[PDB]
């Protein structure tokens, strides 16, 4: 089956890095690229990024400058890493696949909160 | 950069109504358009693809219609699994950004 | 019989012309020349 | 009279035999034959023709998207499409080429693929289109894809590449009904470079998928297709 | 020197240029020509009234937005109100006419899209309504403005879905009639030369239309941002080698 | 016959693989323009598609049932099936139409074959020997409306006795009123608001009317006649695209609404085999 499991640290302090794993299942990341979209708790969802399935990535044009995805073909594995967390990344995270080029299969989430 | 805009924010009404969310883009999106459903304390599900196709496990309530610029999600005779959340999101040219969203409050 | 409707089948042409289908362009385009100058 | 021993098949209707039978109009005179233009001798002039592929075919609905094959910028390495090459079947059962396949039993010869840019001209892409004979499996990762019969399209001035598939088969005749043993093997298409827009353009550039036959193609043993059919003779 | 894409059509006191074209079609690799005596039947002398009929027709601009669906024309029926060839039409019982068909469409090197344009014979439409339902006489002749294939369905006209070609047969087999395509980044200009296609020597130009030429759109047009998100296509129709016969009373049909 | 030629290494300006498919002109590009190839014989003349014999075997056409029963107090012939007429078209069973609809016009002999069946659902005890009239009926000659009339006797109409169980065959010349069959028409009789679209004469082919000659037993019979046509002499020009669609009627284009995606959809996505 296809699934796709976030695994966070669930509790970052600001001005600290943040690093999401995407633990991936049922197919390679060499063939499917993999969306990042968060939401904060009562407002919608955000797309973060994107890392395609060659490597190549796309982000937010707000958060280009504080967000880098990378993957591990090897390890099944995509990372989310942002730098200099303000109180606004406070948000559930999910993982999608490309999916005839659109995101689906969203895994259960983690919830990143950040505070003093 | 391609921006979404959904109205309306809250909808209520019963089970059997008709709803119909709207979406509106500042750019043509050749119908690279898509559907999601969040329950409370739940993924997104990937109900409509391409504007107008249904995904695998979605009943024929759902018809996603529009082109260009402006998309519709109609429901027709709401059941009880349809209310929560609904957002637009484009697949034209990244940034894939989302709509504001819709809630299907019950009457 | 005495009319051509009764006779059989006449067989292949082997004429075999796909040119008016397939280049049915005024000006003559070369295999590997340019398709347009 | 002279005597004479009746055969097995006396009395039979068989409807491929092609014989001489009495004509119910003795003396008529049919219309002159004017010429027209387009005459048709053998339908191997007309699979030489190539239509376009509905490559795209991950539509609930026919529409003219499913002939429009995307392409996108940031992409590296990766896939545009991919089809297996059962001609009678999938993306090419309704093209020209597979309906008249369909026709037939048994397909030989090379098959003709041409792809049309059609993004601006300020545009560039190079693509590589990748055969891969039968006996592995369809290719996942464009390294693998071109171990096989490969072409590197630069897109340019000239904006349709035509990749012959050539007849790679050790049995002399493959069936158009999809059968593994004559499987014809895998057709993808891949990023060879990458997409690269000018400035002011965004969004998803579209290729055309052609297919027809090469002069080599044969084609035999006449069957019905399974495209048209009905449940009640039709009235006027 | 001698260049594909600079050509020069010249027919009566009408001449077409074009700096972008992508080498005319003659369908079936047949020029149009007069009816020889050894085809023909009809015995009265036919006129030909060549260069006031022989000459490039300009029909109304179409708009070709992103969610075009497509034009259908028909043949000799987009021609019935174009100065002497309009008026002969109508005053003989009989006609045949090869065409020079010119199908204009420019835009920028950063504009992209791509627009079929095919020549039908015998384009019999298929009716919405489904069944035994016919297509009335005043939606098959339409005239100059054509069938616009993104309009609605209307009572006893034709179906028009462009995936089905108006008629049951899919879009990407049109390929095998006679055709040209208008690739934005490629060329501007479509030319299709049509001989007389018919079963007939000669043929009534009213209540018959020998051929239809559709422009289709396959790539959709994609405009540079902040440009304008339409472009006009412009149809020119030149009739060549047009014999008239039978000549009578005006013709009245519905209309 | 050279299927393939040898080719080796090419490192030249001749591109024959690119080409411009805006000119509406297929090139004919060989494996030997991209691959090297070997020499190879077609052994392959293309014999079995010739048009001749791709519409040159016999297809069934029509269908229909006439009974022998005792005609004494019935009104309408027509309706009790005492006798039947077809007008013949070759559209009203679908496998034969959509091949002779990938051309806009056909000429063509015609060959008939007429098959006879009899069968007796309720209560017969014995074998009836019966004979089928098949008349030949062009536009113009006297139908029939009764099973036993003064049409029937043929004396210019060309009919065809033959037992039920046994077969018939004849042949027909081309009599269309052209060169060529309309396999379609894009027009009307005359120039008229209401008048039918598509449905043209240019493709008329006479009509059959058939009815048992023997006057009536104990029992009912009922004869299924299956009329089997097979072209020859065949030309066929402007080639078309191939029916898609369901057909819905005989001589029109007319496809049902609401109908199934003709295209396959794909398990996957485009990249998927």
């Amino acid at each position: 089956a296809v699934q796709l499991a976030e695994s966070g640290p669930a509790l970052v302090a600001p001005s600290q890095a943040l690093s999401i794993t995407c633990t991936v299942a049922g197919f390679s990341l060499t063939a499917y690229g993999v969306a990042w979209v968060r939401q904060p708790p009562g407002a919608g969802l955000e797309w973060l990024g994107a890392i395609w399935a060659a490597g190549a990535t796309d982000y937010n044009a707000a958060l280009k400058s504080r967000a880098s995805i990378a993957k591990d073909n090897s390890k099944s594995q995509v990372f989310l890493a942002m730098a200099s967390l303000a109180t606004a990344d406070t948000a559930a995270y999910y993982c999608a696949r490309e999916w005839d080029a659109y995101g689906d299969y969203w895994g259960q989430g983690t919830t990143v909160t950040v505070s003093a | 950069d391609i921006v979404l805009t959904q109205s309306p924010a809250a909808l209520s009404a019963a089970a059997g109504a008709t709803v119909a969310a709207t979406c509106r883009a500042s750019g043509n999106i050749h119908n690279a358009l898509a559907w999601y459903q969040q329950k409370a304390g739940k993924s997104p599900q990937l109900l409509v693809y391409a504007a107008a196709a249904l995904a695998a496990g979605v009943p024929s309530r759902f018809s996603g219609s529009g082109s260009g610029t402006a998309y519709a999600l109609a429901i027709n005779s709401l059941a009880a699994d349809d209310f929560g959340a609904y957002y637009c999101q484009h697949f034209w040219s990244t940034p894939y950004t989302f709509g504001g969203g819709t809630k299907l409050e019950i009457k | 019989y005495k009319d051509a409707a009764s006779t059989s089948s006449a067989g292949q042409s082997l004429s075999m012309d796909p040119s008016k289908f397939t280049e049915p362009v005024k000006d003559l385009m070369l295999k590997g020349a340019p398709a347009l100058n | 009279g002279l005597p004479t021993t009746t055969l097995p098949g006396s009395g039979q209707f068989l409807t491929t035999d092609d014989r001489q039978s009495p004509s119910a109009l003795p003396n008529y005179e049919p219309t002159p034959r004017i010429h027209i233009p387009g005459k048709v001798h053998n339908l191997l002039e007309i699979i030489q023709v190539d239509t376009l592929i509905p490559m795209n075919n991950t539509h609930t609905k026919d529409e003219v998207n499913s002939y429009l094959i995307p392409l996108n910028a940031n992409r590296q390495n990766e896939q545009v499409f991919g089809t297996n090459l059962f001609i009678g079947d999938g993306v090419f059962k309704t093209t020209l080429l597979g309906e008249i396949v369909q026709y037939y039993t048994h397909w030989s010869g090379s098959l003709r693929f041409s792809l049309m840019y059609t993004g601006p001209a300020l545009s560039s892409a190079k693509l590589i289109l990748a055969y891969t004979p039968p006996g592995a499996r369809g290719p996942q990762d464009r390294r693998e894809a071109m171990l096989g019969t490969h072409v590197v399209w630069d897109i340019g001035l000239q904006s349709t590449i035509v990749m012959t598939i050539p007849w790679t088969s050790g049995v002399q005749f493959r069936y158009t009904d999809p059968d593994t043993y004559t499987s014809a093997g895998f057709l993808s298409c891949w990023y060879q470079t990458s997409l690269i827009l000018p400035p002011e353009t965004t969004g998803q550039v579209y290729l055309l998928s052609f297919i027809s036959a090469c002069p080599d193609f044969k084609l035999r043993l006449m069957k019905d297709t399974q495209t048209i059919s009905q449940t009640v003779a039709l009235t006027e | 020197g001698y260049s594909d894409r600079v050509q020069q059509i010249t027919l009566g006191n009408s001449t077409i240029t074009t700096q972008e074209a992508a080498n005319a079609v003659v369908c079936y690799a047949e020029w149009p020509e007069y009816l020889p005596d050894v085809d023909a039947s009809d015995v009265n002398k036919t006129s030909k009234p060549d260069t006031s009929v022989c000459r490039f027709y300009t029909l109304d601009s179409k708009t070709w937005t992103t969610g075009s669906k497509g034009w259908c024309w028909k043949l000799p029926d987009a021609l019935k109100d174009m100065g002497v060839f309009g008026q002969n039409m109508f005053f003989h019982s009989l006609g045949r006419s090869g065409y020079t068909v010119h199908v204009q469409c420019n835009a920028t090197k950063f504009h992209s899209g791509c627009l079929l344009v095919v020549v039908i014979p015998e384009h019999q439409l298929a009716s919405h309504e489904g069944g035994n339902v016919s297509v009335k006489y005043t939606f098959t002749h339409p005239g100059e403005r054509g069938i616009d294939l993104s309009s609605a369905n209307e009572v006893g006209g034709p179906v028009k879905d462009v995936i089905y070609n108006m008629n049951g047969t899919l879009l990407g087999n049109l390929l095998i009639f006679p055709h040209q395509f208008i690739n934005l980044r490629t060329n501007n200009t479509a030319t299709i030369v049509i001989p007389y296609i018919n079963s007939v020597p000669i043929d009534s130009m009213t209540r018959h239309n020998n051929v239809s030429l559709m422009v289709i759109p396959i790539a959709p047009l994609t405009v540079p941002t902040g440009a304008t998100p339409s472009l006009p296509i412009t149809v020119t129709i030149a009739p060549m080698c047009t014999e008239f016969s039978g000549i009578r009373s005006k013709s009245i049909v519905p209309q | 016959t050279v299927a393939s030629i040898s080719s080796g290494p090419k490192h030249t300006q001749k591109v024959p693989i690119l080409t411009a498919n805006e000119t509406g002109a297929t090139m004919p590009v060989l494996p030997s323009d991209s691959i090297e190839t070997r020499t190879t014989y077609m052994h392959f003349n293309g014999s079995e598609t010739d048009v001749e014999c791709f519409l040159g075997r016999a297809a069934c056409v029509h269908v229909t049932e006439i009974q022998n029963k005792d005609a004494t107090g019935i009104d309408n012939h027509r309706e009790a099936k005492l006798f039947n007429d077809w007008k013949i078209n070759l559209s009203s069973l679908v496998q034969l139409r959509k091949k002779l609809e990938l051309f806009t016009y056909v000429r063509f002999d015609s060959e008939y074959t007429i098959l006879a069946t009899a069968s007796q659902p309720d209560s017969a005890n014995y074998s009836s020997n019966l004979v089928v009239q098949a008349m030949y009926v062009p536009p113009g000659a006297p139908n029939p409306k009764e099973w036993d009339d003064y049409t029937w006797q043929s004396a210019s109409n060309p009919s065809v006795f033959f037992k039920v169980g046994d077969t018939s065959r004849f042949s027909v010349p081309y009599v269309g009123l052209a060169s060529a069959y309309n396999c379609f028409y894009d027009g009307y009789s005359h120039d008229d608001a209401e008048t039918q679209y598509g449905i043209t004469v240019l493709n008329h082919m006479g009509s059959m009317a058939f009815r048992i000659v023997n006057e009536h037993d104990e029992h009912k019979t009922l004869v299924k006649i299956r009329v089997y046509h097979r072209a020859k002499h065949v030309e066929a020009w402007i080639p078309r695209a191939p029916r898609a669609l369901p057909y819905t009627s005989i001589g029109r284009t007319n496809y049902p609404k609401n109908t199934e995606p003709v295209i396959k959809k794909r398990k996957g996505d485009i990249k998927s085999y």
